[PDB]
RNA sequence: CUUGAGUCUCGUAGAGGGGGGUAGAAUUCCAGGUGUAGCGGUGAAAUGCGUAGAGAUCUGGAGGAAUACCGGUGGCGAAGGCGGCCCCCUGGACGAAGACUGACGCUCAGGUGCGAAAGCGUGGGGAGCAAACAGGAUUAGAUACCCUGGUAGUCCACGCCGUAAACGAUGUCGACUUGGAGGUUGUGCCCUUGAGGCGUGGCUUCCGGAGCUAACGCGUUAAGUCGACCGCCUGGGGAGUACGGCCGCAAGGUUAAAACUCAAAUGAAUUGACGGGGGC
């Protein structure tokens, strides 16, 4: 409801989704959007179409924010980066910069087993 | 290439911020010998000072903070 | 492993004169000190096995050092291994 | 398995080794893999990798180029990585996402 | 009697109360016989990262000859204060009497 | 006697070993800020998670395990193995120039020690991971593969176990025999000196000559030419099994047969066939 015109968004973009969230500088979140909430499941839920359908429907939630100054940190190497970038960039914002922020240890944990198929 | 060998340094200072900087990305990850062109010996020099500055806190670990 | 100061003073004793480094009773005298040494090393890293293979080396190196000795002559065998309390 | 199966699985670890596991400076872009589809063998794979910049062909013709180069290593590093039977031979190919 | 370099950083609140610990340590390793070759003061510096939610700490480095123990009571020191965020204690095969490039561009 | 083998002196490189500290990412969890209906997962799905507010996002804290980048057709170690940084204790290797000892050497049945992982005993720890197990699916069937959970275990201390495709499937030591291209680590001398040139050692990777080999291949780090000692083999199966001994808390290890059965079993290379392949 406020005046901010300078936020960040986070895309969780995982193997199965992809979670677009416009945020406050400071962390404080505004709202989001889903690839699985835009009506999208199965193959689709992790589709770029419905990527970009999901920054879509987050934008049209933020925008009563009044912002279209952003930089944004992907995360996960998931199909839908691509797509969602280009999706809020067409929805009339100024992206300063993109940043690949990806969680990357160094040896931390050992990783789950690799699956037989 | 091989620019410690005409320095003729023994050693890499961990003091001498200003040179590490030479072999450090904007990610703050070491950059390796094989496009620098440094000599191995140099090289591991390089990852102990660099790792020493690093905990002194003269240069960053991740370009996350 | 030993001091120049420890080497210098055990060549210096038992050698013939200062530079007598090669006679089999400083090499003897050397391995010894060394091995008294790494006692006390050994009785809390009891687990340090590379450094004991090392040990066990030496010790085993100073055996067939005395071995050859007492079959040289076995005057100064016997004046050694009482000077330095071995062979017991 | 199943020719899809081993694609999904196959995708994902493709684009794991291929956004951490690079030192081409040819390649960047976030460089993604919109999927990849493999014979009922396993012995071949095209993967459909999406580029970011500017799609002149100056660029991603550089970038498919790379990878075609680079194919012999991506592929060692997924026999080591993934854990199947033969390794397929990689082809790249530009996904035309717009059209 | 090794030579060693010591460098370590003081919570940035109490850097007048720097010259005071330098004083005391340098006291404290040459009446234990063991000379310094040399001390610099970088004093405060931006740091590259936070530490405690913290920036702007203290430099101070030092090159000592010293015996062990009187570098590991020196060190245990180091532990048992608060106003040092973080030390270093390193071994050097020579003494190093120089400019540190820390103080070169003062 | 000094040429083998050692000692001393000065240095060099190293994830060699043991102990103690400490740092920074990441996973998990706990507590808050923001913020709302999905998250998670699959070839599709459900079990699972969330309206007590998850997931996502920022801040703070706890804890355990492992150390991205450097990183290497690298390095160290007898092998197994060893990877942040720092200190302490400590083993070996190598080089330069000398000095010293004077065959002190090599190999080694029995013996002794070390010896991945799993496992065992006692106590502690426990984030992640994960046999067994519990579900959800798939399937003719699933007691598998896939999914959600998940105990032992993985971690530490002290003992035990003593086995691996423990592999270079190549015992140790010494001498000798055409080359070429690298890596790595010393070192000498010379040039206006860094740079560069000419040497000379150690270790190591890859082609290849003679020679060897059934062939594949090996080829100065031999599987070449020789010497010293040790281990071991004698058709396939039975069987590394039985019995006995020795060892072990146990699991089992080690030593090690015969009857009987069959006329082969095997190694390397050759030509094709079979795709529910791939190119032109
Ligand atoms: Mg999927
Ligand atoms: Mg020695
Ligand atoms: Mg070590
Ligand atoms: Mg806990
Ligand atoms: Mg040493
Ligand atoms: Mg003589
Ligand atoms: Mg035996
Ligand atoms: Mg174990
Ligand atoms: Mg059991
Ligand atoms: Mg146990
Ligand atoms: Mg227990
Ligand atoms: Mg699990
Ligand atoms: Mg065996
Ligand atoms: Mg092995
Ligand atoms: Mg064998
Ligand atoms: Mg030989
Ligand atoms: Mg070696
Ligand atoms: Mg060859
Ligand atoms: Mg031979
Ligand atoms: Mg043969
Ligand atoms: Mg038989
Ligand atoms: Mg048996
Ligand atoms: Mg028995």
């Amino acid at each position: 409801r406020k005046q901010v015109s300078d936020g960040v968004a986070h895309i969780h973009a995982s193997f199965n989704n992809t979670i677009v969230t416009i945020t406050d500088r400071q962390g404080n979140a505004l709202g989001w959007a889903t690839a699985g909430g835009s009506g999208f499941r199965g193959s689709r839920k992790s589709t770029p179409f419905a990527a970009q359908v999901a920054a879509e429907r987050c934008a049209d939630a933020v925008k009563e924010y009044g912002i279209k100054n952003l930089e944004v940190m992907v995360k996960g190497p998931g199909p839908g980066r691509e797509s969602t970038i280009r999706a809020l960039n067409a929805a009339g914002f100024r992206i300063t910069n993109i940043t690949d922020v990806t969680p990357i240890p160094h040896n931390g944990c050992r990783p789950p087993k690799k699956r037989r198929v | 290439f091989c620019r410690f060998t005409a320095e003729g340094v023994q050693e890499i200072d961990y003091k001498d911020i200003a040179t590490l900087k030479n072999y450090i990305t904007e990610s703050g990850k070491i950059v390796p010998s094989r496009i620098t062109g440094t000599r191995a010996k140099y090289q591991r020099q390089l990852a102990r000072a660099i790792k020493r500055a690093r905990y002194l806190s003269l240069l960053p670990y991740t370009d996350r903070h | 492993s030993l001091s120049t100061e420890a080497t210098a003073k055990i060549v210096s004793e038992f050698g013939r004169d200062a530079n007598d480094t090669g006679s089999t009773e400083v090499q003897v005298a050397l391995l010894t000190a060394q091995i008294n040494h790494l006692q006390g090393h050994f009785a809390e890293h009891k687990k340090d096995h590379h450094s004991r293979r090392g040990l066990l080396r030496m010790v085993s190196q100073r055996r067939k050092l005395l071995d050859y000795l007492k079959r040289k002559d076995v005057a100064r065998y016997t004046q050694l291994i009482e000077r330095l309390g071995l062979r017991r | 398995g199943r020719p899809q199966r081993v694609a999904q699985e196959m995708q994902k670890e493709i684009a794991l080794i291929l956004q951490r596991e690079i030192k081409d400076p040819r390649l960047g872009m976030m460089t993604t893999v919109s999927g990849v589809e493999m014979s009922r063998d396993l012995a071949y794979a095209k993967v459909y990798v999406t580029f970011l910049n500017d799609k002149d062909e100056d660029a991603v013709k550089a970038g498919i180029k790379a990878l075609q180069e680079a194919s012999g290593f991506i592929r060692s590093l997924l026999g080591k990585a993934m854990r199947l039977r033969i390794v397929p031979e990689l082809t790249f190919f530009y996904d035309n996402s717009l059209v | 009697m090794r030579h060693y370099e010591i460098v370590f950083m003081v919570h940035p609140d109490q850097s007048e109360q720097v010259p005071g610990m330098i004083e005391r340590y340098t006291a404290a390793i040459t009446g234990a016989e063991g000379k310094i070759h040399r001390l610099e003061d970088w004093g405060r510096r931006q740091l590259a990262y936070p530490i405690n939610k913290l920036h702007k700490a203290h430099y101070v480095l030092m090159n000592v000859e010293a015996p062990q123990e009187v570098i590991d009571e020196l060190e245990t020191t180091f532990r048992f204060n608060d106003a040092v965020i973080r030390s270093m204690v390193m071994r050097t095969k020579h003494a190093v009497t120089e400019a540190s490039p820390m103080v070169k561009a003062k």
